[PDB]
């Protein structure tokens, strides 16, 4: 956290700004809350606060657990996409569906994503994940 | 002019002969497949380049090529002046 | 490998090398290409049968 | 009765079965309307037309309706109604959330909201609105004769639908429309005019209570109130039953110029322009033969006007002006486009609505928006002119009319014409550049404006002149030039003009020359596409082939963009070229000599100075004098609260460039791109059934020119919009 | 950046800060930063090796006030 | 009847649909409670 950073509590051209804060929405405090929900960084001369990202607990938290609720999201809508392709295809249907989605069958497939990252390790090991580089017969050159 | 380049694939149905607009094919004798007349190029120093001939081509990898060469003149530019 | 099985291709500059397609008709004539095949897989306009020497097809199964 | 929307390709035998691959998507959206390639019935076609028609104007009632109210319920009119001019009309009131907030466009008495500019409220200085209410009436009858016409469409399709020969009577047409429509709709404006409109506008002259004026009621047989002014009009004193009409002197009259107490002109000469109007095209729409055995022969009057030169004459010209619909579509459409251009040229030297000359913020916004309509649309007339000559003609009906001797002689007409635009393109632009390079060279002595070499446009100028002191003798009943910009008194108002006399000195010279010299390639390219349309003097299958074609193969070397809708894509290119640099020039001078402020002795104190003698002869000059000043403010026009639009011209280069980048490229690049991330997804099972395919090269032509075009006309439309926002 | 620059408030926006530069930068014998890593570590291993000159080396690159691996941002 | 979905499933309007449902999720934890960082 070092480079020449001072801490955005005692930055003076922070709380400088903080004063006329311009509240934003339609509530008094808005401003000058955001302002005191950024005392935990640690500001600059530009005083505006810079993030630092290492795992260290300074600032840990402020940008792990974003990246892993990406990571859980991703993962579903992935996860719920592949799925409903591979089942389409056990219809002889196949692209007269393609653009009429079957709302009675897409609907739990979308709700059954829940315990999509262990599923996927399964079929990782399992090796339910891949074909076989001469399987796949998508032929290059 | 232009090089022309025939192969075994031509099954024979004769479309290209109906649309090359310059008279440089016809199907002389063969014997290997149902055709019996195969396409060729008798008449090469009439060939323009506008290869509509082998879009008529419906064989798999169209039977007929043609390698577009160097040596152009006033009849394989097209010009009428 | 008879009429109604599914066999991969063995003709390098095929569109469908090594892609299966059903036998439709199993032709045995004197043609060099007798084996007529139908897949689903378009390649240009959809030539999705075309004919092969069976000396250039492998089953699957 | 709902079982028939989704099953797609309804109109199509070919996409109707399957989406193959995303090609099937790409047409969809590209053959829903050309019914005329469905099958070869002309009354189904002319069904469609007349429907199609009807939801056009569905939607036209419906968007005027919802914008009225909320010009009702969220606009600040009535309190902008006591003063048009201490207050700068809004509406659209910006949303209380995050992000739009500091938006509130705030213009006196705390409405907040958007300021806009489309003087909707000049209409409603002149049609005397005073609540909203009468106007929230209004939306509701519009919107409800919109749905009223909409299922008048339903039921004239699927009920009872017109017959064949219910088409071509352009005669009953003609007379119809020219009179009834336009002459009865016309005079029931005159008598809405005379009836409320000016008596509220003497109404409005020193704050009479607009409110508490009384309402039309009070004057349809209240004639007391209406025997106040215009003794004459006691009843009308009726003297047209007596033939005489000199007590009518009041109202109808004749005064012709600007009144500086409405800001526009006096409405009484526009109440007598339109009756004389109705009166005439109702005497003139009552010509043609019709059901009474009486009129002209109009298929023969064609048939007479031959001789010598002429040839045959206009013989055979119906079969293509009725059996055909193209034809007509595109004459219509390039009329329509010529006379919305000279709207644009006109309605700025003449304001026919009060307070327009000193609102110096919807004029050009008006002008620049009718001005680029009219040509985006003329394009269209000569593009359908070549449909129709690609898709329907005859070689039996057009022997050596006056249509097929242009033809026959194209080479010489195209040759000349070529010869033309070379001609006038060197002589005015390397001309320029010559001045260009003299200034650069310290021998200005080799300049070309006043203070230099001369050159002076004497014919401008004397027929300005012999239209300057036209009342009296070629108009003895008229009391004030038509304009004052050819002559007359700086007619004003406040330390604001209204207009002044316009100076033409050198400048103007080589940049009317330019103006014609684009216009002659634009002709050149589109006309060019016209006749070389069916056959070429290398390509004899044209019209055997299509019109809507990439190419024909590397024959003769090259022969890509040889159809003709390539032609007017290169003419779009052109005329955008064109308009552009005549809104500059427009903009710039109108800024330059014609508007500014004004002190107590009329000095006009113009907003730049003066600048055409000065830079406008210079390319460099050019840049510097004039988007100096059109951008010094966009950088810092925002960053407060009636600022904070951050304009979309930083945003709109972005997709200039993305243009750009479709049309200088091939497709196949593209394919074998696609075909490896394919490779990519097949390796991991999430292969899409529908197999991708790039777009076609006409496709990508297409996207790159829209998004080209886009581009372009977002950022000069970002450009003068602040520029007015920093004067207006 | 934009948009959020767009609304007025400015500390809604998001800013990064590279460090991995800083490191090599303090690691090759930088002090700016005070991080006492080698070389910025007079008492490492490798606190008595590089040039046998580089009392001279040290005194220029201390000295940034040239342009000599500036700082960033 | 209830026929109607076979012929409002079409994915176009079903695109608008979810993208909007989407937007306004994100817009009322946006609404809600705009205060937290
Ligand atoms: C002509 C087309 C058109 C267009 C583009 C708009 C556009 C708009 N209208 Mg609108 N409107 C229209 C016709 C139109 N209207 C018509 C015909 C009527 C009369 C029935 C209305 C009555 C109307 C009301 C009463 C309101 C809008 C509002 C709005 C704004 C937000 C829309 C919204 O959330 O729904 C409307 C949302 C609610 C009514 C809640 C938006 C600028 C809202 C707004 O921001 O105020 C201007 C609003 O309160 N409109
Ligand atoms: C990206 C997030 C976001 C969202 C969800 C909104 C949402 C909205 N904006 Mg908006 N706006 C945004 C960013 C956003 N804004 C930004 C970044 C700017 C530029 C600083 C603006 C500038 C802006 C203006 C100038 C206006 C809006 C308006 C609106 C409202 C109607 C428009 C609408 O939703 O679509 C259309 C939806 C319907 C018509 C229903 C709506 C509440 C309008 C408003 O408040 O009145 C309606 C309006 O006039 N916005
Ligand atoms: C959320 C985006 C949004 C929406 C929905 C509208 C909608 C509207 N604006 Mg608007 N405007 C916007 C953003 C928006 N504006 C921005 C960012 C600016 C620049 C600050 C303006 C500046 C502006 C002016 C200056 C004017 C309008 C006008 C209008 C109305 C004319 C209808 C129209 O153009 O139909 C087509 C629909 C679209 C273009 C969408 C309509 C209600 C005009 C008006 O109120 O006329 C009475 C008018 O004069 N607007
Ligand atoms: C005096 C009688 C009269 C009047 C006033 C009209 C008026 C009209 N006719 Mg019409 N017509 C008439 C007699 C009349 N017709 C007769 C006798 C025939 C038989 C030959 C036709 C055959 C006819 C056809 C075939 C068509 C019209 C169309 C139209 C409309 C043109 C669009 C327009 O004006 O935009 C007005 C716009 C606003 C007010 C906004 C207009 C409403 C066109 C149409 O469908 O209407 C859109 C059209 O295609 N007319
Ligand atoms: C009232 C005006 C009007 C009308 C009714 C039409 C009608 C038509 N135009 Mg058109 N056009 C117009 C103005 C108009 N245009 C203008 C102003 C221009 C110049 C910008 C063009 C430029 C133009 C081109 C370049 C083409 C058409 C085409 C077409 C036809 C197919 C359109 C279609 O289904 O779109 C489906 C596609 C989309 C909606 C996208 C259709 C008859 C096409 C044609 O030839 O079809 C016969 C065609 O290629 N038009
Ligand atoms: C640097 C920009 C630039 C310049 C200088 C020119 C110059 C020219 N173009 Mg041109 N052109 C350009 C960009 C440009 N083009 C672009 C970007 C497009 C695509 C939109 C075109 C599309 C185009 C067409 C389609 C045509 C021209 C024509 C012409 C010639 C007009 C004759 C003339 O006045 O000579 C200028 C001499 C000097 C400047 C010296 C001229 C050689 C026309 C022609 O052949 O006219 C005879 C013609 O048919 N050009
Ligand atoms: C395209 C229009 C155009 C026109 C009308 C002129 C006209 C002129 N130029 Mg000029 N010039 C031009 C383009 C043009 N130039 C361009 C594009 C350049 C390149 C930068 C020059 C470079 C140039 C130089 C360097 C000089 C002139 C000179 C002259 C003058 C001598 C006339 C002469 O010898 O003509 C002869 C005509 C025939 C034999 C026929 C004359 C006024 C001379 C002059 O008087 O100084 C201004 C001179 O010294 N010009
Ligand atoms: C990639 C990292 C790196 C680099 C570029 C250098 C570069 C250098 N080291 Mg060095 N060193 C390093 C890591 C590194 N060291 C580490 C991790 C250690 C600990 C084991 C040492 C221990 C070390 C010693 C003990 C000596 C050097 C010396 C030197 C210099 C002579 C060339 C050489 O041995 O290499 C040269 C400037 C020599 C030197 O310049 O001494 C005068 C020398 O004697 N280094
Ligand atoms: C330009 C424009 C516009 C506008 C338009 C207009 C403004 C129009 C007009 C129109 C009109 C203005 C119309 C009107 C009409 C009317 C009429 C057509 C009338 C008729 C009448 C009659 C028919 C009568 C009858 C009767 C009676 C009533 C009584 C008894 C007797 C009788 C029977 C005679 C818009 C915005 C849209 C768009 C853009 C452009
Ligand atoms: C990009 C490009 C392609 C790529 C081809 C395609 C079809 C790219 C199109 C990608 C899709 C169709 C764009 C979709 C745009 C949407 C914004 C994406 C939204 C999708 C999700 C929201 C579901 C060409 O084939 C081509 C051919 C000839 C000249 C120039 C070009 C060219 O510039
Ligand atoms: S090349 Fe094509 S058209 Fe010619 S014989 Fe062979 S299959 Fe027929
Ligand atoms: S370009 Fe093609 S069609 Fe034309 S002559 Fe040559 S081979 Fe024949």
């Amino acid at each position: 956290v070092g480079a020449g950073l001072v801490p955005c509590s005692e930055s003076p051209e922070f709380i400088q700004r903080a004063a006329s804060a311009r509240n934003t929405t339609a509530d008094p405090n808005s401003g000058q809350k955001r302002f005191e929900r950024y005392a935990q960084e640690l500001c600059g001369p530009e005083g505006l606060p810079h993030l630092i990202v290492d795992g260290r607990l300074n600032h840990a938290g402020d940008f792990l657990i974003p990246s892993i609720l990406f990571l859980y999201i991703a993962g579903w809508i992935g996860w719920v996409g592949r799925a409903y392709l591979q089942e389409i295809k056990k219809r002889d249907n196949t692209e007269l569906r393609e653009v009429i989605i079957d709302v009675p069958t897409a609907l739990p497939l979308m709700l059954s994503g829940f315990t999509w990252p262990l599923a996927a390790v399964k079929e990782l090991l399992s090796g339910e994940l891949v074909a076989k580089d001469d399987e796949i017969p998508v032929s290059p050159r | 002019s232009h090089s022309v380049k025939i192969y075994d694939t031509c099954i024979g149905c004769t479309q290209c002969v109906r649309a090359c607009p310059t008279d440089v094919l016809e199907m002389v004798p063969w014997d290997g497949c149902k055709a019996g007349q195969i396409a060729a190029s008798p008449r090469t120093e009439d060939c323009v380049g506008c290869k509509r001939c082998e879009t008529a081509c419906p064989t798999d990898f169209l039977s007929i090529r043609v390698y577009l060469s160097n040596a152009e003149t006033t009849r394989s530019m097209g010009l009428a002046y | 490998v008879e009429r109604g099985s599914k066999v991969r291709i063995l003709r390098k500059e095929s569109y469908w090398f090594q892609d299966v397609g059903v036998v439709a008709s199993v032709d045995k004539s004197g043609i060099r290409y007798p084996v007529i095949v139908r897949f689903d897989k378009v390649n240009y306009a959809g030539v999705n049968t075309n004919n092969f020497a069976e000396t250039e097809l492998v089953e699957i199964e | 009765s709902f079982e028939k929307w989704g099953q797609p390709g309804h109109f199509d035998r070919t996409l109707a079965k399957g989406p193959k691959t995303t090609t099937w998507i790409w047409n969809l959206h590209a053959l829903a309307h050309d019914f005329d390639t469905h099958t070869s019935d002309l009354e189904d076609i002319s069904r469609k037309i007349f429907a199609a028609h009807f939801g056009q104007l569905a939607v036209i009632f419906l968007w005027l309706s919802g914008m009225e109210f909320h010009g009702a319920r969220f606009s600040n009119y009535e309190a902008w109604l006591s003063d048009p001019i201490g207050i700068k009309p809004s509406a659209q009131v910006v949303w209380p959330i995050v992000g739009q907030d500091i938006l509130n466009a705030d213009v006196g008495g705390g409405f907040h909201g958007i300021q806009i500019t489309s003087g909707l409220f000049q209409v409603w200085r002149a049609a005397g609105f005073t609540n909203s209410f009468q106007l929230y009436v209004t939306a509701i009858g519009g919107l409800v004769a919109a749905a009223l016409m909409l299922f008048a469409g339903w039921f004239h399709y699927h009920k009872r639908a017109p017959k064949l020969e219910w088409f071509q009577n352009a005669e009953s047409m003609l007379n119809h429309h020219l009179a009834g429509l336009l002459g009865l709709g016309c005079l029931s404006w005159a008598g809405h005019q005379i009836h409320v409109a000016l008596p509220v506008n003497k109404l409005l002259d020193a704050g009479v209570a607009p409110k508490d004026i009384p309402l039309p009621h009070e004057f349809i047989l209240n004639n007391s109130l209406m025997a106040e002014l215009y003794p004459s009009f006691a009843k009308g004193l009726t003297p047209f039953w007596t033939l005489n009409w000199g007590q009518y002197a009041d109202f109808l009259t004749f005064k012709g110029g600007l009144n500086p107490v409405t800001g526009g002109l006096w409405l009484t000469d526009t109440a007598h322009h339109h009756l004389a109007l109705a009166v005439l095209f109702i005497v003139a729409g009552h010509m043609y033969r019709t059901n009474w055995g009486i009129g002209h022969s109009i298929k023969e009057i064609l048939e007479n006007h031959k001789g010598p030169f002429t040839g045959d004459g206009h013989k055979g010209l119906y079969e293509n002006m009725t059996t055909s619909w193209h034809a007509q579509l595109g004459t219509n459409l390039a009329m329509l486009g010529s006379l919305t251009i000279i709207v644009a040229h006109h309605m700025y030297a003449m304001p026919p609505y009060p307070y327009l000359a000193t609102d110096y913020a919807t004029a050009l916004s008006i002008f620049t928006h009718h001005m680029w309509i009219g040509g985006f649309l003329i394009v269209g007339g000569a593009a359908h002119a070549t449909i129709f000559m690609v898709r329907d003609y005859d070689p039996a009906v057009n022997q050596n009319n006056v249509l097929d001797r242009v033809i026959r002689h194209r080479d010489a007409i195209i040759s000349h014409l070529n010869w033309v635009c070379m001609f006038l393109g060197f002589h005015s632009f390397g001309l320029y550049i010559h001045n260009d390079t003299m200034q650069a060279l310290g021998r200005p002595q080799d300049m070309f404006s006043d203070t230099a070499i001369q050159l002076q446009p004497v014919f401008a100028q004397f027929v300005q002149n012999i239209h300057t002191l036209a009342p009296g003798s070629t108009a003895p009943n008229a009391l004030e030039p038509v304009s004052y910009a050819f002559g007359g008194g700086v007619v004003a108002v406040g330390g604001k003009i209204a207009m002044m006399p316009i100076a033409l000195g050198t400048a103007d010279f080589m940049i009317h020359h330019i103006h014609a010299f684009q216009i002659h390639v634009t002709v050149l390219i589109l006309l060019k596409g016209f006749l070389f349309a069916r056959n070429s003097r290398l390509i004899p299958d044209k019209a055997n082939l299509g019109f809507r074609f990439p190419c024909d193969g590397p024959g003769r070397g090259g022969t890509c963009q040889v159809s003709g809708w390539d032609h007017v894509f290169l003419g779009l290119f052109w005329m955008f070229n064109t308009i552009a640099i005549a809104v500059y020039h427009f903009s710039w001078k109108m800024q330059s000599d014609v508007w500014g402020t004004i002190d107590p002795d009329g000095t006009i104190a113009h907003i730049t100075g003066g600048n055409f003698a000065m830079s406008a002869n210079t390319i460099n000059g050019w840049l510097r004098d004039y988007q100096w000043a059109q951008a010094a403010q966009v950088i810092q026009s925002y960053g407060s609260a009636l600022s904070a639009y951050g304009l979309l011209f930083l945003g709109a280069h972005f997709v200039w460039a993305f243009s750009l980048m479709f049309l200088f490229s091939g497709r196949g690049y593209w394919q074998e791109l696609i075909e490896s991330i394919v490779w990519a997804h097949n390796k991991l099972k999430v292969a899409p059934t529908i197999q991708p395919r790039a777009l076609s090269i006409i496709q990508g032509r297409a996207v790159g020119v829209a998004h080209y075009l886009l581009g372009a006309i977002v950022t000069i439309w970002a450009f003068f919009e602040a520029r007015i926002i920093s004067v207006g | 950046n934009d948009v959020v620059v767009a609304f007025g408030t400015p500390e809604k926006q998001i800013l990064i800060e590279p460090v991995f530069a800083q490191f090599i930068q303090a690691s090759h014998g930088k002090v700016l930063y005070g991080l006492n890593t080698l070389l910025s570590n007079p008492d490492s291993v490798a606190s008595t090796a590089g040039a046998a000159w580089l009392p001279g080396w040290l005194d220029a690159i201390n000295n940034g006030t040239n342009s000599l691996f500036l700082t960033i941002g | 009847q209830n026929y109607l979905l076979r012929y409002l499933s079409l994915g176009p309007v079903l695109l608008f649909a979810w993208l909007s449902f989407t937007a306004v999720l994100l817009i009322v934890f946006n609404y809600l409670y705009p205060d937290l960082l």
